[PDB]
């Protein structure tokens, strides 16, 4: 099981140069709960982005080049990150955008957050085909005191 | 999929809401639409599937309001100070792809796939 999870804004969008402008303890704790204990993927900009380790989850980090932190496990391709993983029941990719890319069509599961706030910005989740995916879960949010914006779980199974 | 309803024959100055039932989809996971054709389908406003985002063409910003109920799958547009230059069919679109995905294409008056039979509104002088 390879499942993908991802907070997505208006137009795809799940990053810019910087940190995203919303506040969103809310999806961070869904985060949280859908990846604890599973072992987490993801690429080196990514990693570069949360800066500090995933506690409680295997950390997978990938890159061409040669590991430059050693509390995390360094793979150089796709096949390896999947082989760093182990037998576990689940395994949870967390982007960025082009491990998505890699990752969406070798996966049974997507846990995605929903946010109306329109942001621009140079990477998107990829494009997936409706038809393909059966939506099984669903929770939405009004914004509120502690969370800047709207935001909607969504859990999708591949049909 | 889309029924457009409300709309008929208004005085200049009149008000008149337009109505528009979509089934077949989860309601609550896509935006809505309007545009209006003239004997040109003109874009005019546009809901995001959450209903806190909104787009208005430029012939309707301040005059005219889009909302949406999703317990009654349907959006509303709301029309305030209506003339003769209004007079038109109205359509409710919907986009193909779900949440926010196409919204700045919507906006723009593009990545709509489905439409309703549209309502005609006609104001007279
Ligand atoms: N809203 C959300 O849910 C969310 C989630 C995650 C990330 N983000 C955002 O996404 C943005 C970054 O996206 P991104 O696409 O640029 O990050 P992607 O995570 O850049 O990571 C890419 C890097 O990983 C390595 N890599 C990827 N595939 C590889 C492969 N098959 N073999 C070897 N190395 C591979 C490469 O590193 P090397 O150059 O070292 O080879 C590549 O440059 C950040 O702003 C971040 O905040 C948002
Ligand atoms: N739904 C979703 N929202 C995201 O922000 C998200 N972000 C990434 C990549 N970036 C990040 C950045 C920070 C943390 C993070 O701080 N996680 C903490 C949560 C702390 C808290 O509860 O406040 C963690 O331990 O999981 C996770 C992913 C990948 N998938 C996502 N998926």
């Amino acid at each position: 099981m390879i499942s993908l999870i991802a907070a997505l804004a208006v137009d795809r969008v799940i990053g810019m140069e910087n940190a995203m402008p919303w506040n969103l303890p809310a999806d961070l704790a869904w985060f949280k709960r859908n990846t604890l204990n599973k072992p987490v993927i993801m690429g080196r900009h990514t990693w570069e982005s949360i800066g500090r380790p995933l506690p409680g989850r295997k950390n997978i980090i990938l890159s061409s080049q040669p590991g430059t932190d050693d509390r995390v496990t360094w793979v150089k391709s796709v096949d390896e990150a999947i082989a760093a993983c182990g037998d576990v029941p689940e395994i949870m990719v967390i982007g960025g955008g082009r491990v998505y890319e890699q990752f969406l069509p070798k996966a049974q599961k997507l846990y995605l957050t929903h946010i109306d706030a329109e942001v621009e910005g140079d990477t998107h989740f990829p494009d997936y085909e409706p038809d393909d995916w059966e939506s099984v879960f669903s929770e939405f949010h009004d914004a509120d005191a502690q969370n800047s914006h709207s935001y909607c779980f969504e859990i999708l199974e591949r049909r | 999929q889309l029924q457009e309803s409300g709309g008929g024959l208004v005085q200049a100055g009149g008000s008149l809401r337009l109505s528009c039932e979509a089934s077949g989809r989860t309601f609550s996971s896509y935006a809505m639409g309007w545009f209006r054709q003239a004997p040109e389908r003109d874009f005019v406003a546009v809901i995001s599937w959450s209903g806190s985002n909104t787009y208005y063409a430029d012939s309707a910003k301040g005059r005219f309001t889009i909302s949406r109920d999703n317990a009654k799958n349907t959006v509303y547009l709301q029309m305030n100070s209506l003339k003769p230059e209004d007079t038109a069919i109205y359509y409710c679109a919907a986009p193909g792809r779900p949440h926010g995905s196409s919204w700045s294409l919507n906006k723009k008056g593009q990545g709509y796939d489905y439409w309703g039979q549209g309502t005609q509104v006609t104001v007279s002088s």
